[PDB]
């Protein structure tokens, strides 16, 4: 709980309305009552800000005449919001000391404040920096290090020789170095290739529930910093993602693909191995990603839905779309 | 009739014994989801004509199909 | 449960029975595995001349496949119907859990229903309640202050965040994770900065779940599935998504953020959803369905172009991609005619 | 370990071009190969910068062997080559070593020779472990299932009830093999479940990737065959069947009741359609919509790739309405003739 | 949206 | 690339 005053002076807000407000959390415009601190972004909410019951909402300079309540003007309302909502998380850590039920190797080693949940599995030669938090149920294999001050949901897997840095979080159910998909085939038969690469993840990687992202073959699948990643995501063998780039739900990378920085990887699309990405690269959702990205830019592919009768004929013509190239070429030849 | 009966039996993956009078091409056979418009599609072009689609979309069993070219 | 006399069976299942009520019946089987003591059912009536073949004590099926038995008959109108039933009945599935074991580590806070059990190494937080009959398996984790509903069960290695609601009667499998943050970030120039996730994930009562899926907790307000919903396996369902009773989603869907979907829809595997718009009741989006817009009345809606052999693919692919150019020089001979 | 330039010459079946006594010490890419490393090379583009790289000694053909600028082990199959000596030199750990006390292990299990259970595993009534078994740390081994003598499970898998593993399996983290079916009938809008008391057979040498969901069949089971290999984050839904030497992509979809044959291989994020059959030796690229049986062996390929959005735009308004498009085609073709 | 003003043109 | 030549031939 905050002042409103206090929290204005955190926000680099201008404060428009009673400071001695107590601010109790955040909340969204619709569920807002006292006590609660909202925010609004969108100019065409101004009319909904006379039936809002927060006791404060963050807006701009020009939302300010519209306000029904204590405002804090401020350049950036979703920034602020992000900031502000930090400063209220009521989210729970994922594990508090040392587990009794924990399995710990004797020769890991363990920082200053490192908190690791029950039942929790700890490998020889592992380092768990300073401010570290194991979730409950989480393995961390071989002699992999995670930097200060990053969390582990529960469930979480990390194999051998994995280097996480500082300040990540990753959710439940994550599994990061596992085996990428090596096999050469001897008549037929698969013959497996031993993954002996690692994972190196960043400082400040945020990673979904159920992503999978597989270790090097000799040298490193590579996260760079401040990179996002969604849930469902398949990242394989030897993908190198930069610095800043989001990857957003169930997206699926092939072997030694190359990202660039500030990139933007939408739902389910679907990006060929062997192959580079340059930076400031934006593919929308359902992206078939088969050739190189060289210059920045957004870039789409996929034909939406239609009614069932109406998609038959539309995919039936365009299944047929070179007999309609050659029709097209001799009644162009006959005049 | 023979004519359109080889076309959908060709088209339906079918044997010819099959193609009765009678048959519907999803119920009957085997028809998916774009069967019947690209066997429409394959009377249009052995009949050097097309079909309308107030007039295709009531061309489901091989009676329609072949009541209609006639 | 374990064996049962067919005329008991036939009552129960509400079947008309013709043949020999003292059969005992141990389980049920397909129609090509079905042995001595099996029940098997038949819906189409193509299988009328495997009669024969099948081995089956007796078959559910309907009046008309009557004077082709080959066995005792149960005669119903949906066959299909009376096989779940009977399966029901017959079930020989295993529980997740039985009592509280010993490994299971267990908050003080916690309150737990009547006949709950516990399976080996599952951590429960504080602040937990468990309903009467809520069966958690082996190695789950509940967090803090969640609450599942009388009846409800959790196979092996589920996870539960904190704050999560889940009716009654609910199944979840192996694998999958309610209530971890949905996707928000603030862009402040070029870097992400996180958005607390702070509302919930509120799951109605009889809601199936299958494995590895995730359904994120919502960033103010509720990601909510409504009563009767199923949901398959590796399907991703973003911060704030709604859907309405009875709903079905097949394998591997993707939703993004502050999707509503109706009631009795029904969205096809590996369909990848737009967010911030609704889908009215009673839609069907076929398999791979790329839903960009919304859709406001019902039927079935799909998209996507079929396979091809390679070598024509690649024609097919060059021609659509260059189809502005085909449009264009279709306008310009319009024009000399 | 390390190894003698020369022997491991000899366990190749290579051709020695250098020192025989250079101590191997590992194996890495020619990019960061140093002293007492082995690396490969199978494209020749790489052939110019062989000076470059400082590998102990390079594998590669007999058509390389001009540009060696160091020992060479020369072969006809280099890729292949590459897999065995990376077994030979494998610096991979164990999931485990002997049995864990914080193991939860039923008395009714049933352990081979040199059985190693992880810390807080969990091996349900009934389990077979075959010898050399590895199951790696906090595991779900289901009632009654078995498996296979050499098989191996890393941390954190759920193996569901009467399931069944060959011998020399290799199974990734956070997968689940036989969780139910997507199996329901709908009453009058409710959806009513089937249990689901078909299995997963698993052959010999099956490899599975991470949070893989494998279900287990409706009556008859869930088949994958011997020296089947799948990736990470596919779903292979009830009765499913898969034929030997077959490979799985990452995140491919399949619906339930699909036969696929032996030696296919098939894309990643492919979507393929239930209650069918896919025949032997056809492989689907990437992102394949599979809604057609498949007779004839061969390449097969779907989708329209990226285009810069503005152009992509175009192409899609003037894909979707092609309807129109071809009409007027049609009436120019006749006006013409 | 993306596509509602090239149909429009259209 | 598997769609180099055919956009070539064009």
């Amino acid at each position: 709980s905050i002042r409103l005053a206090d929290l204005a002076q955190q926000l680099d807000a201008e404060l428009h309305g009673d400071g001695d407000i107590v601010i109790t959390g955040v909340a969204s415009m619709q569920s807002a009552q006292t006590g609660h601190i909202t925010f609004m972004v969108n100019p065409k909410y101004r009319e909904h800000l006379g039936l809002c019951q927060a006791s404060a909402v963050v807006m701009t300079q020009d939302d300010l005449p519209f306000a029904k309540s204590a405002a804090l003007v401020v350049k950036n309302p979703y920034l602020t919001y992000a900031r502000m909502a930090q400063i209220l998380d009521t989210t729970p850590q994922p594990a508090q000391n040392i587990a009794p039920s924990a399995v710990i190797d004797a020769t890991a080693k363990l920082g200053n404040n490192v908190s690791i949940g029950a039942n929790a599995v700890i490998e020889s030669g592992v380092e768990l920096g300073d401010n570290v938090i194991i979730g409950a149920g989480c393995f961390v294999g071989k002699n992999s290090k995670i930097g200060a001050g990053s969390r582990l949901w529960a469930n979480v897997t990390i194999y051998h020789e994995i280097q996480i840095g500082q300040n990540c979080l990753i959710q439940s159910g994550t599994v990061v170095g596992a085996d990428g998909f090596g096999y050469a085939n001897d008549r037929g038969n698969w013959v497996k290739i031993p993954q002996i690469g690692r994972v190196i993840i960043g400082d400040r990687v945020e990673i979904g529930a159920c992503t999978t992202i597989d270790r090097g073959a000799l040298d490193d699948t590579i996260i760079g910093n401040g990179v996002i990643i969604d849930n469902q995501c398949q990242i394989a063998h030897n993908v190198v993602i930069g610095d800043n780039t989001a990857v957003a739900g169930g997206v699926i990378m092939a072997g030694s693909l190359k990202i660039g920085r500030y990139c933007m990887i939408g739902g389910a699309s679907v990006i060929n191995g062997h192959m580079e990405i340059c930076d400031k690269v934006t593919v929308t959702g359902m992206g078939m990603v088969m050739r190189p990205i060289t210059e920045p830019g957004v870039y789409s592919s996929g034909i939406p839905l239609q009614p069932n009768k109406v998609w038959r004929k539309t995919a039936a013509l365009v299944m047929n779309i070179d007999d309609m190239s050659k029709r097209l070429k001799s009644l162009e030849r006959k005049v | 009739e023979e004519r359109v009966k080889k076309i959908i039996g060709e088209q339906l993956g079918v044997k010819q014994e099959e193609v009765t009078n009678n048959a519907s091409f999803v119920e009957d056979l085997g028809a998916d989801s774009l069967d019947t418009v690209e066997l429409v599609m394959a009377l249009e072009e052995e009949f050097d004509t097309e079909i309308p689609d107030e007039e295709a979309e009531k061309i489901t069993t091989v009676q329609a199909a072949i009541d209609y070219i006639n």
